[PDB]
């Protein structure tokens, strides 16, 4: 019995789906629950391993689709340039280094090797480009043995990729594929032939030999979800949902629109055993919506994205009259409005310094406006640091969130006990704050009405600072953070494991 | 008196609209097969099926019966169905306010060829499957029950309409025309004067019945060019025909049509418009509104700089593209992301000006509601149909007189200066008071 | 459980493959084991049922593929002439008839009906066609109600079938199929759609919901062979080889050229749980050919494909010097040479008869033969009729067939005791004749040159008629008929069934 | 001292044999990718794969590996595989006389267009995959080890080659010819003299070797029309080149050859023939044969009544048409049908006479198997291919008077008659004694 996890792709710069899924592994490790995480998209430019390592994945929880047929095991790059030159015939003259780009020359004949380094200092080579007469011909990828290759050919004097071949530990061919118009049109095993990459996944799922004792979890429906459902009804199937599942401004009491990433699963939900949402408010609002529009009643369980080992308790100076927040300074964050929350409040509230911890673009819209406004030195501006500690050395966390289906910025913000302020919006901003205890909520007109809340933000802040609830509700912030400790998440994740396998 | 129109149109709907205002209440039959007809009307194809009259619950895009696991895809202007992503079926949408309602649902083969089409009504019965042959030609049409039985089979080659009703003997009709003549007699409908909008099948019903008493009227909403349709010449000379008189609305289309006719010919026509009732007057706001699907608008910026004074309201039901977000730097540009039908009729009321410069195509007939609320409907060339409501005085090309586009509106300051530009468009759509319909047809009761 | 039997199609005159099922059916009726006989072919020209009952089947034993989907279940045609003309508007005056055809006329609008009667003197209507203006727009088929309808249209001044349809008892649409040039293409069910008749049978088998000990029996591979195998591995599968199973001519010791009818099964035999033939002579050849060539050892039984309820004695006077023949009446049977042996046997022994019972290929160029040749009324070409006691009333039997796997026509002859004259070849000929008693076998040069074979035929014909052997080798044919009898035929079956259900 | 043959066809093998009887056994190289090679000869592609030598066991059409339950079909002309009855794989049978032996298996896409091609050897497993791009254009061909470790990868577009041998450094060639030279340096063959039948790459390796010690000979076969190829007159206006002499076995070409370019070239145009191996003598029986893939055979209805003395054996393992069975009522004629691949030669054993009046394709190379067996060949303008081995005197009119062919054939009732009549047909194809090869080829190293 096992638990399989499915997603499209991964890279250095990743999104909230993977790290939520990455964390999901660590929990399932302490469950004694064997877990495999299946990745689909074609991953070449860097090795598949190096991106599993840096998101934290264990190499033996990693089943790569296009690796599964090769008896090679998922591996980091051990291959040098000296190991490469041993497989090549002749001796090089010129050796250029432009970077990770290392180009050996054999002008004796017309052949030369451009070589690609993992890191410019290291001896480590990921892929090789062999070239004859300036025309690229073969390309080769390495983990601990050449596990893949590509074969090119000029088209309009432009090197164009055609077929790609995956090898075994002994160098023999596992299978090959044909690429027309950047698309994968045919796969050939010794025993099989495949015309649809869609139908290729079906082969993967019948090779894994899923018993009923197993469990399947789907993250992105894109590219898979049809065949996944069809091959998954032997075992137990479930679909996780991150961010928002619908658009309310497009939906009336008569009809309901789901998100394009969630529309298939929800419509066919009766085949899926269970659904997973970020918050409880999402579990309820969705559950409310389901039984109305179409009468079908799947079961829904609540699980968080991240968690907390320990409630973070200060003995540091608890600096009264201060603010703090963490985001990337993105136009969605609508933090250009949070600037007047500081500059209009300062006249009533003395000596309050908010702290900026984030990095994105259109950021110089934020550094340009702070100075021309009356108070330019009131608030620091800083890109990033290690956040998990500092929180307790400030007072209230401020959130301009339009909507966030969950966040761990606030999950770790109740770790150090800070009181929070956010709009009443789905979901996380709505599930960590009850307007009576630990913070204030700001229902928004359906509009962006700038000056409407420009003071209404300033309004609620002075209620914390003047006075008496300043720490009273902040101690209540540990009572709400209590329920989300990494101990109780491990409880719901195993209890859910029997909330499926039992019947 | 009955109304017989071949096909339901924004043409025809405002035509049957205006007739009620003159007190002429006659029943309405449509030769077209549509199922979204408002509650006034019926069609020979839709009547006998038994679809419950008055109900509205059209099928949502993701409810179309599909095989197990077969995936239904997303909605903007179209929906599609696939087996393993291989394209199988297209869901063509309806034309209505809320989007993503089923009108047509087509299937295919592994080769992408046409084959079946299953139509839906405003209820959503699978009430007509339709089959197509080799060359992607037509074949026949089965109009179903609500129980799944056969009623009508129109064999599109010969035209022979097989009508097998409940409990009744089987009949065979030589063409669509005799079917119409049959359907009338059973309903017991008075024919003394008759109105129809099409030179097509609507017309052939008269030439069959020329012997029965009375006189008939033909209406022309379709444009002409150089020569008349061959059937129009027949209306001129023949008399014993039930139809003695033709009608054209448009101030333009009337005289260019009578240009081709002799001194004898002209006296058999009468010219007159329609009556649009507007939910409110003008009131000369300075505000403007634009509705797109994606980016972007030609000369959108060069107009923003050519006017400070009033707001530019641009909106979308799709999460907007950054090109549109960049224009928000300026105070007169206001967007609406993923906007709501609640937010919609607010923006129509807050603005007096509509601008059709948006690239792509129309938004739920935004042009029509721009004319209904008596805004100033205008734009360049490369516009969004319908051009039905706009004049030449108010139109331009390729953002070249984008400066005098401004001055044209700036020329409206005097409370009644706008009304001089208004009722220029007000006579281009041929809006005329029902006092006019009454004076013309009091001779024709 | 149940025993499903897969056969493509049937006529009135249908082959001995089809008769085997019929005999096989009454066998299972007395073993207390239910079964079903599936028919895939398009059966229109007459009603499916009159063909079923004709050969001995019971109506409730047949599952017609294009039937079972509906509620209407197989039955004779109960519809009267008056019932149809009551379904039409107006009335006729002029009415034609010829053969099985009736044509009513309502020519005020130019339209009429071509009706098809099951047989002449009766008023029951199989087909009803409608023609308006001179083109055929609809055709309705009947049993007790309207069980299907075809629609048409002109193309190049020709009647052209475009779409068909099937109906329920309530006159509700089950499915309609589209026709492009004599080949079905698409099937519109409310809940499904299909582009190939192969993948329609896949749906038929799938809905049959086969259990562990169910049995699927394949007779004819053609066009459905693949779809049979994939969807039957849930249950136990078997294939019965009716004809000769290879070509010894083009076969070396290295290579065995099989028979196309059975090839797909032999290549893939492993998937099939058992095989069946009739003469154990055939078994040991094939099963030995099986392992020496492809080295596969499937379980193969021996069962006769038609039996004797009891061996028949013809009470009435034994008709003198009579001959009789029956077969598909085709090229293979070599009926030509029998006609050549008799007119010269008409010489030394006149009056001696011969009867030809069958319907098929080149019956005409036989009837073209006797008119000119020396038999005026000396031979009877009577078509295909019920021979139940008819063999018994004739003196001797003849088969010029070159090869027969069983050759039941002489199996029913040894139940009449009749002597036999034929070639010496596998299988049924080297089973049912031991030259010492009963009939005579002829060795044959591998060639067809007229003079050699026909003259040697009567060599042993006249040693019988004159005289002394026609009395007592009629009893030895009886004593070898004792070998294959229902008591034994029923015996081998019942055990073989659970022999498979063992596992 | 090498035989370098560009392509394999029966028109080659006749050179291998004539030199064999003339006593030239030297190493033999074949450029082509063939897997059925008679083991006397090797090819640069097949050498390094690692299958065995002396094993002839092809695959039967039904054996070619296929996905689960997928249905195989073959008709004895071709074979096909169908998932749900829909065409997926084409299977082409070997050049071999034996039916239903697998040479190449082509797979088609969901739309029916060609994509992959998996070639088969004479040893019975797939040794190469070929890939195609778009419009059924040739892309590459991968060659496999026995285990399937990549060995040769050739890119048909540029011409480059990849050689990864077993536990061996990777060399990358540039042209097909550069690879050939690498294969003569890997075996260390005697390159003293080289023999080649074409102006293709085989000829080009002679042009690449121009400096090397030796002299080379071209045996030119393929037929010529109105001008000598530019790569041919290249040896005629140049001197240095390894190839100094052109040998033409067919005289019809050798006569037209000296008939174009004037002056000296007639020195390096020599003339030879092919000393065959005849499989048996004639024996002058009254029994004859015609092989027919297509009913009917013209002029036939005449000749049967013309010489009742004799017997016509005509057959197809195909089903016989009923129009030709009507002729059976003439009882001098027996018809054979559905013949064993050893029972076709039953007629070639008991027939001394073959007549090409057939209207359709030569089956099984019918004219040639008669020549090797000395069956006297007689026919019309409607004869078949190959018309190489038939003397003009025995060729006659197309449906036009057919009994000149009779009383002239009838003229062979004596032993001296057939012997003299055969030699005309014998030397049509330029059969020569092994003596003439010794003389003409003694001039080079012996
Ligand atoms: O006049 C006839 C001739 C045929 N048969 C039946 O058809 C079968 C013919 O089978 P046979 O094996 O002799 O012919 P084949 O199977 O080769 O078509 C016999 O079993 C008979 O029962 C019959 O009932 N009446
Ligand atoms: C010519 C021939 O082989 N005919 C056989 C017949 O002998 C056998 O009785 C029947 C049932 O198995 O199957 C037929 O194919
Ligand atoms: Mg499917
Ligand atoms: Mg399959």
């Amino acid at each position: 019995s096992t638990v399989y996890n499915i997603n499209l792709g991964i890279g250095w710069a990743s999104s909230g789906v993977e790290y939520a899924q990455a964390y999901r592994a660590q929990i399932l490790r302490r469950i004694q629950q064997p877990a495999k995480f299946i990745f689909m998209d074609m991953i070449l430019a860097d090795n598949i391993q190096h991106l599993t390592e840096n998101i934290g994945f264990l190499d033996e929880e990693i089943i790569w689709l296009y690796n599964y047929f090769t008896d090679i095991k998922i591996a980091p790059t051990t291959v040098t340039l000296d190991q490469v030159l041993a497989q090549v015939a002749g001796q090089p003259e010129r050796s250029e280094k432009e970077g990770k780009i290392v180009r050996y020359f054999y002008p004796q004949d017309d052949q030369f090797i451009t070589c690609y380094l993992r890191q410019e200092d290291q001896d480590f080579v990921e892929h090789v480009e062999y070239v004859s007469r300036g025309r690229l011909i073969r390309k080769d990828y390495f983990s601990y043995v050449r596990y893949a290759s590509e074969y090119f050919a000029p088209h309009n004097d432009a090197a164009t990729l055609y077929q790609r071949r995956f090898y075994h530990e002994d160098g023999s061919v596992a299978y090959d594929m044909l690429i027309e118009d950047g698309q994968e049109k045919l796969y050939r095993f010794p025993d099989r032939i495949f015309y649809s990459k869609a139908e290729l996944v079906r082969y993967f799922l019948q090779c894994l030999q899923l018993q009923a004792d197993d469990v399947v979890i789907l993250d992105r429906e894109t590219g898979i979800g049809q065949v996944v459902f069809e091959e998954s009804q032997k075992a137990k199937l479930g679909v996780v949902v991150h961010a928002e599942h619908f658009s309310e401004n497009a939906s009336s009491d008569d009809y309901i629109l789901w998100n394009n990433f969630y529309d298939y699963q929800f419509t066919n939900a009766d085949k899926v055993d269970f659904f997973i949402v970020a918050t409880e408010a999402q579990k309820r609002i969705l559950e409310q919506q389901f039984q109305h529009y179409s009468d079908k009643q799947p079961q829904i369980a609540t699980i968080p994205v991240g968690s907390l080992d320990q409630l973070t308790y200060p003995k540091e100076p608890r600096k009264p009259y201060s603010m703090i927040t963490a985001s990337r300074l993105a136009t969605e964050k609508h933090i250009d409005w949070l600037v007047a929350a500081t500059v209009q409040a300062h006249a009533q509230l003395p000596e309050l310094t908010l702290d900026i911890y984030g990095k994105g673009s259109e950021e110089d819209k934020l550094r340009r406006r702070i100075e021309e406004a009356g108070a330019q030195d009131y608030i620091r501006l800083k890109g990033h640091a290690d956040l998990s500690q500092i929180y307790a050395g400030y007072e209230l966390y401020l959130t301009a969130s339009t909507s966030e289906g969950f966040g761990l910025t606030l999950m770790e913000a109740v770790g150090s006990g800070l009181p929070l302020i956010g709009f009443d919006v789905r979901y996380g901003n709505q599930t960590f704050i009850d307007d009576g205890k630990n913070g204030y909520l700001l229902p928004v007109s359906s509009n962006h009405v700038e000056d409407q809340i420009i003071a209404a933000f300033v309004e609620k802040i002075i209620a914390l600072f003047s006075q008496g609830r300043q720490q009273e509700m902040s101690q209540h912030s540990y009572q709400v953070a209590e329920n989300y400790l990494t101990s109780r998440v491990e409880a719901a994740w195993t209890q859910l494991l029997k909330e499926v396998r039992d019947d | 008196m009955i109304q017989l129109f071949d096909y339901y149109n924004q043409e025809t709907q405002d035509l049957h609209d205006s007739l009620l205002a003159a007190g002429y209440a006659c029943p309405t039959i449509v030769i077209e097969a549509n199922g979204f007809l408002p509650d006034d009307m019926i069609s020979p194809y839709t009547y006998f099926l038994g679809d419950e009259e008055g109900v509205d619950h059209p099928l949502f895009f993701n409810q179309v019966p599909v095989p197990p696991f077969w995936e239904i895809t997303g909605d903007h202007q179209v929906a599609r169905v696939s087996d393993m992503g291989e394209e199988r079926a297209r869901i063509h949408y309806a034309s209505q306010a809320r989007g993503r309602l089923v009108k047509q649902v087509d299937w295919l083969d592994k080769k992408g060829q046409l084959r079946l089409s299953e139509r839906y009504n405003k209820q959503g019965r699978c009430f007509a499957k339709t089959a197509y042959k080799s060359g992607q030609e037509a074949f026949n049409t089965t109009y179903y029950s609500t129980d799944g039985q056969e009623r009508i089979v129109e064999n599109h080659v010969t035209g022979d309409i097989i009508l097998t009703l409940d409990q009744e003997p089987l009949r065979i009709f030589k063409s669509r025309v005799d079917f119409i003549r049959f359907f009338l007699e059973r309903l017991d409908l008075d024919l003394d004067h008759i109105l129809f909008n099409s030179l097509a099948y609507s017309f052939l019903v008269s030439h069959s019945l020329t012997g029965r008493a009375g006189q008939d009227i033909l209406f022309w909403q379709e444009p002409l060019y150089d020569e008349l349709p061959g059937n129009m010449q027949l209306i001129l000379d023949n008399s014993q025909l039930r139809t003695q008189t033709i009608v054209i609305p448009d101030l333009a289309t009337y005289e260019k049509a009578m240009s081709l006719a002799a001194a004898d010919q002209q006296q058999k026509f009468l010219h007159l418009g329609y009556h649009y009732d507007f939910k409110r007057d003008n009131y000369l706001r300075k505000d403007a509104l634009i509705l797109t699907h994606s980016d972007q608008i030609e000369g959108l910026d060069t107009l923003v700089q050519s006017l400070p004074q009033l707001v530019f309201r641009i909106a979308a039901l799709t999460e907007m593209s950054p090109k549109l977000l960049s224009m928000l730097s300026y105070k007169n540009v206001v967007l609406y992301q993923n906007a709501s039908l609640k937010q919609i009729e607010q923006l129509y009321l807050e603005s007096d000006i509509y601008l059709d410069i948006n690239h792509g195509g129309q938004v739920l007939q935004a042009v029509r509601k721009a004319f209904e609320n008596n805004l100033l409907i205008l734009g360049f060339e490369q516009t969004l149909h319908d051009r039905h409501y706009i004049a030449q005085q108010h139109i331009f090309d390729s953002s070249q007189p984008a400066q005098l586009a401004s001055i044209l509106e700036e020329a409206l300051c005097g409370v009644e200066q706008m009304r001089s530009a208004l009722q220029a468009q007000g006579r281009h759509a041929n809006d005329v008071p029902v006092s006019l319909y009454q004076e013309t047809l009091q001779s024709l009761l």
